[PDB]
RNA sequence: UCCGCGGUAGCUCAGGGUAGAGCAGCCGGCUGUUAACCGGUAGGUCGCAGGUUCGAGUCCUGCCCGCGGAG
């Protein structure tokens, strides 16, 4: 139950750009999967657990120079991460 | 052999840039050919080698899987998008092992993002067994457990998932563990399923996998999933039940090959002769937990790996567009990685949400709910790590044949349990590797309960071509 | 809005080479039918408008309508 149109769909919302090769390719395979997973049973859930979480006190930790920080980037400008335009 | 090496270096027979020299000449040596390592702790290692005090592990080195954080190191994760990033923080686990001595001696190679069972999804290069060349060392932590049964590392840290640490320990004939979730910090772990990940120590003893847990495992103010319990691991000094009782999976029991069938009777009569009470239990859903994995796994996945565009660190495939560039800077990924990827957006996306990601869910919870009643009845849980020892190159290459190997411990990961994967015996040459597993938080429980195993027996660990 | 099934006699649904069957309708038969049935016969915007094909209910592009399903 998977058409060629919801792999353009799915490339599309992952931002996953494949070769017309892959396309065919990763179709048969998707296809396989999906049907491997549907096999899985419904069943029942009960009350979402209890809540137990914890929260950060609003202390101030020490950040990053920007010198390591720009080091990471491909392209940097001026103090900046320089990215293309939209 | 760890442990050892710590006690020759505190009595001053050796010292810790000793200890370096001999492994770092191992590898450069060795490692060429076995393809264990993608990076290597450069000048910072003899450097750093030769300003330690006798710390709990200063002589010690260890080989850290390339998902895992290390600042100043090459940290790729075995992906084309990450190939020349090198973090500016560390990771906490490894933080810790570095401030109680030990030292970084490489990275390991791994499927890319950990996704893979082989390593042979490495965007670099496969790594090879050590017991046989023609066969894979299994994934993702391929590379660690590679590492260890060539005694290229006395200690190593690996990634589990879906079994990413305990199938290639089984595979190299080591000992691999995971975690109860929240008991190992994740920060610093470019991980993929972060409802399923844990680091995991391995190690060629169970004695050194006490070392590792106690040093690395512990409550972190930055990982808000972590839990708080103190480790003390080291305290197996056995006053060990005698008489806990063990249950044996029935599910697992059949479909394995004739080495891993004797393993496992063999192990039985063992744990017996321990005056544990030995009795088959039923799993009900666990067959059909890998299915439910492949789809709330894959989910966290798409969501995890959809940082990485060529915006602020990765590589740039240079579009010279706006999302022409994202998109084709992601086109970098492996097969493996778009296929999972897809298979996460398809399962979140409108209109299939609830139809599965919402029924996986529900499943998962099934799982831990047997489980619970699971250990009301039982205190120890018995299976194979996989059916059979390693494969050779080339012969599990369909993408469905390649998600059974997690079949028997995909289950660990959705319940949180702590499992062990140990040293069981042969078929042949190939290791063969059994999997252990306790109740949530008795972590310490597992071990010690494989150092009455690893003791009973002399010992089921060969060192296909080791030395110090 | 998206997605998935539907739209064929009047009614309810069968199916790359006269478009069909039973219900009712018409004609003929039958004195106990309960949804009588036997024979013969009549009955069409195959959704609508555009393509491939020698030939399209059947395939493929768009739209209208109905039902159902999604956090
Ligand atoms: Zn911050």
């Amino acid at each position: 139950e998977l058409s060629p149109e919801l792999l353009r769909k799915l490339e599309t919302l992952a931002k996953i750009r494949l070769s017309p090769e892959e396309e065919a390719l990763l179709l048969q395979d998707l296809k396989r999967i999906l049907d491997f997973v549907d096999a899985l049973p419904r069943v029942e859930e009960g009350g979402a657990e209890e809540a137990l979480g914890r929260l950060r006190e609003d202390e101030p930790r020490p950040s990053l120079p920007q010198a390591e920080a720009l080091a990471l980037a491909p392209e940097a400008e001026d103090g900046f991460f320089r990215v293309p335009p939209v | 052999l760890a442990h050892e090496i710590r006690a020759r270096v505190a009595r001053g027979e050796v010292s810790p840039l000793e200890v370096a020299q001999a492994y770092l000449k191992r590898v450069q040596e060795l490692d060429p050919g076995l393809g264990a390592f993608l990076s290597l702790n450069e000048r910072l290692l003899e450097e750093a080698e030769a300003v330690d005090p006798g710390l709990p592990l200063a002589g010690l080195v260890v080989a850290v899987k390339d998902n895992i954080a290390t600042r100043g190191l090459r940290t790729t994760a075995g992906s084309r998008l990450l190939e020349n990033f090198v973090p500016p923080y560390e990771a906490t686990a490894v933080a810790r092992l570095k401030a109680l001595g030990a030292l970084v001696l490489g990275k390991t190679n791994l499927d890319e993002f950990g996704m893979g069972s082989s390593t042979e999804h490495s965007a670099f290069f496969p790594t090879k067994n050590p017991f046989d060349p023609d066969r894979v060392p299994g994934g993702s932590s391929g590379g660690s457990a590679a590492a260890l049964a060539a005694d290229l590392a006395p200690l190593a840290l690996g990634s589990d998932t879906g079994g990413s640490v305990r199938q290639p320990a089984a595979f190299c004939g080591v000992y691999g563990l995971k975690p109860t979730y929240g008991r190992v910090s994740r920060f610093g772990l470019i991980a993929y399923a972060s409802s399923l990940d844990q680091i995991g120590p391995m190690a060629r003893s169970v004695r050194d996998l006490a070392l590792l847990m106690d040093a690395a495992a512990g409550p972190d103010p930055l990982d808000a999933t972590s839990l708080d319990l103190p480790p003390r691991f080291q305290e197996a000094l056995e006053g060990p039940l005698p008489p806990l009782r063990l249950g044996v999976v029935r599910e697992a029991l059949a479909g394995n090959s004739p080495g891993v069938e004797r393993a496992l009777e063999e192990a039985l009569k063992v744990f017996r002769e321990l005056g544990l009470s030995v009795r088959e239990v039923s799993w009900p859903s666990l067959p059909q937990a890998l299915a439910a994995y492949y789809i709330l796994a894959p989910a966290e996945a798409s969501s995890n790996l959809a940082r990485y565009d060529g915006t602020l660190y990765g590589r740039r495939a240079a579009g010279e567009e706006v999302e022409g560039m994202m998109e084709a800077t992601r086109a970098l990924f492996g097969l493996e990685v778009k296929r999972r990827v897809l298979v996460g957006t398809f399962v979140l996306s409108s209109g299939y949400y609830e139809a599965y990601y919402g029924r996986a869910q529900a499943f998962r919870r099934r799982l831990k709910a047997e489980a619970q009643a699971l250990f009301r009845e039982v205190d120890l849980l018995l299976l194979p790590t996989t059916p059979h020892p390693a494969f050779p190159f080339g012969a599990r290459r369909d993408p469905l044949a390649m998600y059974r190997e997690d079949l028997y411990t995909v289950g660990a990961n959705l319940t949180g349990l702590p499992a062990l994967s140990f040293p069981a015996g042969f078929e042949g040459h190939l290791p063969v590797g059994l999997q252990l597993l306790a109740p949530w938080g008795e972590d310490e429980r597992l071990l010690r309960a494989a150092l009455a195993f690893e003791e009973a027996t002399a010992r089921a660990h060969l060192k296909a071509p080791l030395g110090e």
